This record gives structure tokens, sequence and C-alpha cells, in this order.
């Protein structure tokens, strides 16, 4: 814990598909929640997952 | 636990088989107690079922399409297969695997769920799209484009200067109608200079037009 | 051929109880399990009522299921909404044929900003459209909250089935719905037919505006 808030420490979230057992993901690629995938930036449904 | 997954061509045109399995992990396909089935959901209908096998070869098919459909199971792979025949422009939709349960008293519910592919069918390889304005009647005017083959579609609004563009739905002769539009407080606004430009992703082709 | 429906849309306020129901017309709602599956938009359904009175493990207890013989009705009881629980509800059940029976699907959702009167902006065919032998009469439906989407097409005097192609719910930049009616119309019938309307009907209420050269 530090006072000026943490920034090392990230968590994957909305993977499109559930991961098997003992799988790790290195892969930052944002994600598709709607049906217009982004291919730049993030946007609306289409967030990044770190 | 168990968890299925799709494989398959993503696109596909008519008069052609659509062709898909499913690889099955955590386990045996060979297993009893389970049927191995295939679930159709077309964009903005409901769920469709297509029909389960049983590992001993006793295939169950769906009375709407059972004369164009075909389903294998292979216990070495452990990977059911699909296969219809005779495709047409409705029959792209997005297929999901499901395992369901043989175990006890009766049939029962598709317990775990694959990830769902979603493919199209359509004969056409390359088209370009055409503009077209749309005159008002606080007002709504826009622009109307149609007839493009690819799925990502490049709307921009005065350049950039902002929007709800209506995503398009699969139509009846296999391609997509995009109708975005914006609003105006008034008739006075939309004599403006207001601009309407779509990007061919594919072939980086650029189209303008001008709407008032 | 045993059948199931169950309606189209539910919306309720959140903290207070919704009841979603498929009928069975041509058989028996007894005879084989239904199940309910929860399709969140986007994603792969998940069961969460199974057997007609089990849930999976992990699935929130709000959730519980109903037979009613009497009916002959399977209905589902969600007391205590949230926000994850707009999803989608599927009833399923088997026909005597060893056929699953899959519903027609009911979109849930809570009643989070309050419910607006849905807009109609009713476009006839371009000049550019109209030269380009098209009609592509549209209904670029807004302002409307739940997700209540219906599209009743409508000529002068006959209805209107072929051509419709409503897209699904859009939510615009502002946080609200908006969909768009498509229908693709030979100019020949654009001419000699006088007018054609686009019936809503959004949460009941029938909104109607139609359309003239």
């Amino acid at each position: 814990s530090k006072p000026s808030g943490n920034y090392n420490y990230l968590y994957r979230l909305l993977r499109k598909s559930k991961l098997k057992p003992f799988e790790r993901d290195i892969s930052t690629e944002i994600y598709q929640a709607g049906n217009k995938p982004c291919n730049g930036v993030a946007g609306p449904n289409c967030y990044s997952p770190l | 636990q168990v968890q299925l997954q799709e494989s398959g061509p993503g696109l596909v045109r008519p008069s052609q088989t659509l062709s898909l399995t499913c690889t099955v992990s955590g386990g045996s396909v060979r297993n009893e107690y389970y049927y191995w089935s295939w679930i159709r959901q077309p964009p903005g209908q409901g769920l469709e079922w297509i029909g389960y096998m049983h590992n001993s070869g006793n295939t169950y098919y769906n009375p709407s399409l059972k004369s164009r459909v075909a389903i294998s199971v292979d216990m070495s792979k452990n990977q059911f297969s699909l296969k219809l025949s005779s495709v047409t422009v409705a029959d792209t939709a997005v297929y999901y695997c499901a395992r369901v349960d043989v175990g006890g008293t009766l049939v029962s519910t598709f317990d775990h769920w694959g990830q769902g592919i979603l493919v199209t069918v359509s004969s056409a390889s390359t088209k370009g799209p055409s503009v077209f304005p749309l005159a008002p009647s606080t007002a709504a005017l826009g622009c109307l484009v149609k007839d493009y083959f690819p799925e990502p579609v490049t709307v921009s609004w005065n350049s950039g200067a902002l929007v709800h563009t209506f995503p398009a739905v699969l139509q009846s002769s296999g391609l997509y109608s995009l109708s975005s539009v914006v609003t105006v407080p008034s008739s006075s606004l939309g004599t403006q200079t207001y601009i309407c430009n779509v990007n061919h992703k594919p072939s980086n082709t650029k189209v303008d037009k001008r709407v008032e | 051929e045993f059948m199931l429906t169950q309606p189209h849309s539910v919306s309720e306020s959140p903290e207070m109880t919704v009841t979603i129901s498929c009928t069975g017309s041509s058989g028996s709602i007894a005879d084989n399990y239904v199940q309910w599956y929860q399709q969140r938009p986007g994603s792969a359904p998940t069961t969460v009522i199974y057997e007609n009175y089990q849930r999976p493990s992990g699935v929130p207890n709000r959730f519980s299921g109903s037979i009613d013989s009497s009916s002959n009705s399977a209905s589902l009881t969600i007391s205590g909404l949230k926000t994850e629980d707009e999803a989608d509800y599927y009833c399923q059940s088997y026909d005597n044929s060893n056929v699953a029976v899959f519903g027609g699907g009911t979109q849930l959702t809570v009643l989070g900003q309050p419910k607006a009167a849905p807009s109609v902006t009713l476009f006839p065919p371009s000049s550019e459209e109209l030269q380009a032998n098209k009609a592509t009469l549209v209904c670029l439906i807004s302002d409307f909250y739940p997700g209540a989407v219906t599209v009743a097409w409508k000529a002068d005097s006959s209805p209107v089935k072929a051509g419709v192609e409503t897209t699904t719910p859009s939510k615009q930049s502002n946080n609200k719905y908006a969909a768009s009616s498509y229908l693709s119309l030979t100019p020949e019938q654009w001419k000699s037919h006088r007018s054609y309307s686009c019936q809503v009907t959004h949460e009941g209420s029938t909104v109607e505006k139609t359309v003239a050269p």
C-alpha cells in the first residue's frame, strides 16, 4: 500500500471466453463488449481489460 | 471445469455446405449421459435448436431443417462436427455449442455452452457502398449508405464534430444498410455545411457527400 | 409440434419482482423439463433455472422457477432486481419426439431512468434514392429507455410484412436507446400506393406516424 496510489498492479477484466485452468494471458488488447470493435483507442463497449 | 469452443469458417456463401466442429476440453465426447447439440441464434432473434447427437450414433434433428443438417462425433479427437446443406442468406447466425444432460429420468439443461461463432452467408466478395442524402421535415437529417460488403463500418460526421450510427443488419439480399443520423434544433440549422463521410476499410476508399 | 410463447419485453423498477412466463400450446408443460437461460447481450447463455425447480451453484438465490399445470405454463420469479439482471431470459423445454423447444425470448431490464415516450422520424425516399430505383423507407425511432423495441408496418389499406429489417436496440451517446425500421419497396409500388405507416407500439403506447409523397 502506498499513499500516492498504486499503478503497477493491474488485473484483466471481461474476457470474451472463460480461461482454462492454469492459463495466463499476456496480450493487453482491448475487449469488445458490444458489436462494434475499435481498432485504435478504446471507446464505448470497447474498453481496455487492464 | 468443462468448456467448449467452436471452430470453422466464419464466412460462407449460398449453395454451399456450412461445416463446423466443436473442440471439447475437460471431458470426453465418448462419455454417455450427455448429448452434443448445436443452437442457432440469428442476430436480433431468439435461440433455435438444430440437433443433438448421442455417442452411440443416435442423431436427433430439428423438424424445421432436418433434411439439411448432419451431425457426427469422433471419440479420438473429442470433437463433434456440424454439417448443413444448401445454405441460404437467412442461415447466417451465431452458432453455440451445448452439452445437454441426459443423466436422470429425462433430458435436461444445456449445462455448458461454448463461446459462440458468428458466421455469415453471402455470395458477394467485393462491393462499394453508395451514399444518399436525407432531407429533414427540432428535426432529423443524415445520410443513407447501403450495399457495402465488409463488416467493419467507418462513420464520420462533420470530419469528427459530433452519435448512434444505427448499426446495420443483414438484409434479405445479403448486404447491409447504414443510416447514421444527427439532430438539429431547428430547420434553420440544417442549411449549414454538414458532411457525412465513410471509409471503405478493406479498400481504403473514401466517399464524400454534401448534405443539408 | 410443442411450442413455447413468452412475453417480448418485461420491465419493472429495481428492488421489485418481475414475472416471465412461457405457455405451451401444442402439448403439455409437465411431461418435459423446462429450463431458463440468462443470456447476457454479447455473451453465451447460462443456465439459471433447470429441472423446473433447481438453480445452479453460483447463481444468486434471487431467481426461482415455478410450474403451473392448470394453465400449462412455466413462470420465472425474480425478486430483488440488480444492475446485472438486465439480460435476456430464454425458456426452453422438449417435445415428446425429443425435440428441444426454445422460447421466443424476453428482454428484462431495470427501470433506472424514467421511461420516456418514443419518437417517430418517418423519412420518405430521397431524390437520388428515387433515381437509384429504390425506396428505402426508414423509421429512425429514438427517445425510449425500455428495450420494448417493436415495429409494425402498415400500408395505406393493407399490412406490410416483406422488407422488414428492424435492427437491434442500439444505445445513443446520451444513454438512451434508438432503433431503425428499414424497409425495401419496389419504386413501382411506391408510385402506385398512396402512403405507408410505421407503427412502433412501444410499452403499449401505439405511437404511429405515416409518410406520404
